[PDB]
């Protein structure tokens, strides 16, 4: 049962390597595949020191890059920037569809517009056509409650998604990961002081790179799901409608109701319900209690570029893997016949 | 070489933290029987009585 | 035997609690081009009054100003240079960033194990026989004890301990009655809470050693020194001479050593009253600075941090009951040449450390790396066309002591 | 030139909220009364 | 808000470091190529004239 | 009072944010540098010839 | 509490050291590119000397 | 990697000595392989070996 | 196995001072790694893992 949240936490890690295990080796593509576009040197990674004595020095082999994998990708990102897409609300066939709708997409826009959502759209739809895995979050932030759109930074070694979950946007996943880095002198800025800093391990990074700063922390928000028994008020006022079920989050003490438009009627129906709960983790304990927040799904939305389901396990792919050897030899060569042409001028 | 008449000898104006006590007989022995009762009049000495 | 990780095998590193907890607020910034390579600070006045029953008497035996300093400079570089074949060494190793790991901390260790030397050879105040460990609760709160009967308050008190030491405090802790989150915490983690019987407690594997070095003989003073404010009052530093001692032995007295003059007992520096150390008034202590010899005859003349002023002029900066004089009675803390490792107690106010910038070389490339607030310039060359490169690392301290009489070494006591 | 005209324009969204936080301590707060 | 405006080319997050890009350097190799054999060709040529 | 736009040059060697910021337009920064060249006379007319 | 203003002083110093720690090797690729593309003698710089 | 370090008032190293990178490397090998056989007829198979999962 | 060299002691690897358990010091210790026999004279000859440098 674990009532000390020392126990919940290696449950947590445990849960946390499981997950890690078999999503392991497509991430590897995935960072490699944006590696390979993006980074301006990337393109002879795993071979950046090669040479041989040549006569008492250790001169380095030529290596030139000539990149002509990224030209059809930014025309697929400009493409999408051109005519950009957002979430619309149809009506149905009632009465009061059409005013509905209206008030859904208002809102909706509302939140989108004031918030990062376009930051959050553009991110996501650029991993994934990178590499081939994005996601964006959607949290609530208080200035009195609003709902924000975020976006997520590195998504292929950030998410994390329980294993037992198999469709394309996770319905059925039970808990989830989203891992983030950190620098000390806000770590002490935020929480203590007082306990060292302490980062998840994952033998991630420094995979064919330069590392100068071991100045990050990783730090990990995770998600679960839990169905627990709830007793709701069933408020009976006459007037102003009669039925009207409620929780018992709002109680007459809790939210100054008073009973003046409220009766007590029947307040015994408890109904097992789901919530969503989060917590904020590392490698050593809990930086901040675990509490529910106000929805019934995991707010991670995942985007793809291309996924299939192969053998047990999700495989994705974005519009670079494919051309990686070509591009590759033809580097080389240009640089052999570079060099062999300057080699005997006359 | 010799750059010594370039630079001055300074001292701050801060001074380090020192020594101190505590006092606990004044605020404890009693003060209020004799409070004012020595003045001009009275001179060196004043009585009280004993039970 | 070809296929070689490219990921580094784990090594050691030992931990920083003295560069944390010493005062790192005054000493910073000050040394700078235009103060030179020294700063000092001011002290604090005290005085004394009369006893006389006359009032029409405003021609009479004043005070007196005497004002006094304390200086602070800078010490020797922390210097680190490899020399290798830089093609060789790139063969394999991207940017040169494998050297910078360990190399850091080699840099941070130094200073820590200055440090340490420093607060240990300027440190005046002792406890405890040397032989003993720390085993019970009174060998911890004895320091805290000491420290509020001399008087001090501003500031904040801390501790020192090895590791081996803390397993034994925790062992003590879990044999408590009625405290159900310290004994548990004991027996789980075996570790002790924060503030350990009124001061700060930090354990810590890396801490300096020391020998004690060979003596033998009654020791007594010679000549009469002068211990007045006007003398010492810029250093509270103070030769003396010493005979009774062996005929000839190099190295009589090390750096560290506590010599104790028995009839002379320290003062409460407020009220100027005796110290009471519940069945045996407590006497005077100095520390040894620099190494002394013995010559033929049994002669030493040693240079003591911490002086005993019984100035008869000036009476208000006094801080012994009586003055040292010919013939005194002294003796040595410890055995005759065992090695040890103390366990250190101290103020926040009673040793500095700060740190001097250092700019580029002309030419010659170079960058700064940052590690827990200490800087360190590294500056790369390739002098000689022999594919010769050569790397270096620097970082430049600089210590300041205010007062000697607020710390020094502690041990345990049977 | 389709990427960096995009990026100009969103920032230059950015740098008209800024000056619509700005506006409203140098020339106050705009009120609507007329009638 | 910071009064600070910037304008990005191309610009994306991918090792903990933001990385920026614009639209010569990608053609940095073949023109420093190009110039070499330019320079190469022109020597050997004023070398022997008939 | 009045609101105006001026431009910086030398972005790449004059501009630095804070580390922790990741957006694009920085809006979760902290704190910020713009560093500019000057000339001894120009830093003599303002601030002062004193420091 | 950061009292003084000398105080104040080194830990923008900090800051300033912690910012441009990080971002390094992009503004020298930029700065190359800036002078490669606009300066007459920037497409070969690096080797002005060599014979 | 291991170093040391070096102290002088003014910095100056030109006669003393440099650190250099000797390098050490840990080896591990592999070991016997386990193998586990059974054997038995078709005969037995058809007429007695049930639950043989 | 485990051999005690008596008079030699261990180090904090990175501070280099010697360790001490209160009033005794650690005592450096080696495993063996092979069978060895014993040969007239009281001779054998071991091999160690771990080695003090």
């Amino acid at each position: 049962m674990a009532e000390t949240l020392e126990k919940k936490h290696e449950r947590i890690m445990l849960r946390f390597d499981r997950a890690y295990s078999p999503q392991k080796e497509v991430r590897e593509k995935c960072i490699e595949a944006t590696r390979f576009a993006r980074v301006p040197g990337g393109q002879w990674e795993g071979a950046t020191a090669a040479g041989t004595k040549l006569d008492e020095q250790f001169e380095k082999y030529p290596k030139f890059e000539i990149n002509k994998v990224a030209t059809e990708l930014n025309r697929i990102i400009a493409e999408y920037r051109n005519n950009r897409i957002t979430v619309k609300f149809r009506p149905g066939d009632r009465e009061a569809s059409e005013e509905l709708a209206n008030k859904l997409n208002g809102l909706f826009r509302a939140d989108y517009e004031e918030t990062d959502g376009g930051e959050a759209c553009d991110n996501a739809f650029d991993d994934a056509a990178t590499g081939g895995f994005g996601c964006f979050r959607l949290t609530s932030m208080l200035v009195r409650q609003r709902i924000a759109i975020e976006p997520i930074y590195d998504p292929s070694r950030s998410v994390w998604f329980d294993p037992d979950a198999k469709k394309y946007d996770k319905s059925d996943a039970l808990w989830a990961f989203c891992m983030y880095s950190l620098s000390p002198e806000k770590y002490e800025a935020e929480y203590g002081k007082k306990p060292p800093t302490s980062l998840d391990v994952t033998s991630m990074t420094s995979w064919e790179y330069n590392w100068f700063g071991a100045d990050v922390i990783y730090i990990a928000k995770y998600y679960e799901v839990r169905k627990e028994s709830v007793d709701v008020i069933s408020y009976r006022h006459p007037i102003t409608g009669e039925i009207a079920t409620y929780d018992s989050d709002q109680v007459e003490d809790i939210e100054d109701e008073l009973a003046i438009a409220g009766f007590h009627e029947v307040a015994r129906r408890s109904v097992k319900r789901r919530r969503v709960y989060v917590s904020v983790v590392d490698g050593d304990g809990f930086l901040e209690k675990p509490r529910r927040i106000p929805g019934e799904h995991i707010p991670l939305i995942p985007v793809y570029g291309k996924r299939w389901f192969i053998d047990d396990i999700e495989r994705v792919e974005g519009h670079i893997a494919k051309a990686m050897d070509p591009q590759r030899l033809y580097n080389l060569q240009v640089s052999m016949l570079a060099d062999t042409a300057a080699q005997d001028p006359g | 070489n010799n750059l010594d008449s370039n630079v001055s000898q300074i001292v701050l104006k801060k001074f380090l933290p020192g020594f101190m006590s505590d006092l606990v007989l004044a605020k404890t022995v009693d003060r209020q029987l004799l409070a004012g009762e020595i003045n001009s009049s009275t001179g060196d000495s004043v009585s009280f009585k004993r039970p | 035997s070809q296929i070689v990780l490219k990921k580094f095998l784990p090594g050691f590193m030992s931990d920083l609690v003295l560069a944390k907890t010493v005062d790192r607020q005054l000493l910073a910034g000050e040394i700078n081009s235009s103060t030179g390579d020294s700063v000092s600070f001011k002290r604090p006045h005290q005085f004394s009054s009369l006893r006389t029953p006359t009032g029409d008497i405003s021609g009479q035996n004043k005070n007196n100003l005497i004002s006094g300093k304390a200086t602070g400079r800078v010490g020797n570089y922390i210097t680190v240079a490899v020399e290798y074949q830089q093609l060789e060494e790139a063969i394999k190793l991207n940017q040169l960033e494998e050297i910078l790991a360990p190399v850091r901390q080699r840099i941070v260790t130094d200073l820590e194990t200055e440090l340490a030397h420093f607060m240990m050879n300027n440190g005046a105040l002792s406890l405890g026989s040397p032989n003993t460990p720390i085993t019970k609760w009174s060998d911890v709160a004895q320091t805290a004890s000491f420290l509020k009967d001399l008087g001090v308050n501003e500031g904040e008190n801390y501790a020192v301990m090895d590791p081996w030491s803390a397993q034994r405090l925790a062992d003590a802790q879990t044999g408590l009655h009625a405290s159900d989150q310290l004994v548990r915490t004991a027996w789980e983690n075996a570790q002790i809470p924060t503030n350990f019987g009124g001061i700060r407690a930090l354990m810590s594997n890396g801490l300096a050693s020391r020998t004690q070095g060979a003596f033998g003989g009654t020791l007594t003073v010679k000549t009469q020194p002068t211990v007045t404010y006007n003398a010492v009052k810029d250093s509270y530093q103070f030769t003396v001479t010493l005979t009774g001692a062996t005929a000839s032995v190099t190295g009589f007295l090390k750096a560290g050593d506590q010599v104790k003059f028995t009839n002379t007992y320290w003062l409460q520096q407020q009220t100027k009253q005796a110290l009471y150390n519940g069945a045996t008034p407590i006497s005077f202590t100095a520390t040894v600075t620099a190494d002394a010899n013995s010559d033929s005859g049994g002669d030493v003349t040693v240079t003591l941090s911490g002086v005993p002023i019984y100035d008869t002029t000036n009476p208000q900066y006094n801080s012994v009951s009586r003055q040292v004089e010919a013939g005194d009675a002294v003796s040595v803390v410890g055995t005759a040449s065992q090695t040890m490792k103390p366990n250190l107690f101290y103020n926040k106010f009673f040793c500095g450390l700060g740190s001097i910038p250092l700019p580029k070389l002309h030419s010659i490339d170079s960058a700064v790396a940052t590690y827990e607030g200490f800087s360190i310039r590294v500056h790369k060359y390739a002098d000689g066309d022999a594919n010769v490169q050569k790397m270096r690392f620097d970082l430049l301290p600089a210590y300041v002591c205010f007062n000697p009489h607020m710390g020094g070494q502690f041990f345990g006591n049977p | 030139s389709f990427i960096y005209l995009d990026n100009m324009a969103k920032s230059l969204k950015r740098a008209g909220e800024v000056w619509l936080s700005m506006a409203r301590e140098v020339y106050g707060s705009e009120r609507e009364v007329r009638i």
